[PDB]
């Protein structure tokens, strides 16, 4: 199902990490 | 068309206000081990405590935000890893 948003996963630190804007937005 | 499971990508479910039902797949290969969420509020002299949670819990639940107010959050995700050296080049003359 389609979310409100959604963002994508960061290459960095020698270790996956999901960061973003903040919170889900709407 | 058969069994090939292919990496899974995250997904946010029971999304609220001041609460979010974040959710996430592990990876077969990855370690199945408890996991830490990290959030950070903008709107308050000290951020929001984490929280630890089992690997077998891929979801959590965490509230008490607050509404247009900037809340910095992190997902990290620690595991060990499969068996490395799997099929390399072997040096010999």
């Amino acid at each position: 199902s389609s979310s409100p948003i959604q963002g994508s996963w960061t290459w960095e630190n020698g270790k996956w990490t999901w960061k973003g804007i903040i919170r889900l937005e709407q | 068309g058969s069994e090939v499971p292919q990496l899974t990508d995250l997904s946010f479910v029971d999304i609220t206000d001041s609460s979010i039902g974040l959710r996430w797949t592990p990876l077969n290969s990855s370690t199945i081990i408890g996991y830490r969420i990290t959030v950070v509020a903008a709107g308050e002299g000290i951020p929001i405590f984490e929280d630890f949670v089992d690997s077998s819990v891929g979801y959590y639940t965490v509230t008490g935000l607050e509404p247009g107010i900037d809340y910095d959050i992190s997902v990290i995700t620690l595991i060990n890893g499969g068996e490395s050296a799997p099929t390399t080049l072997t040096q010999q003359t």
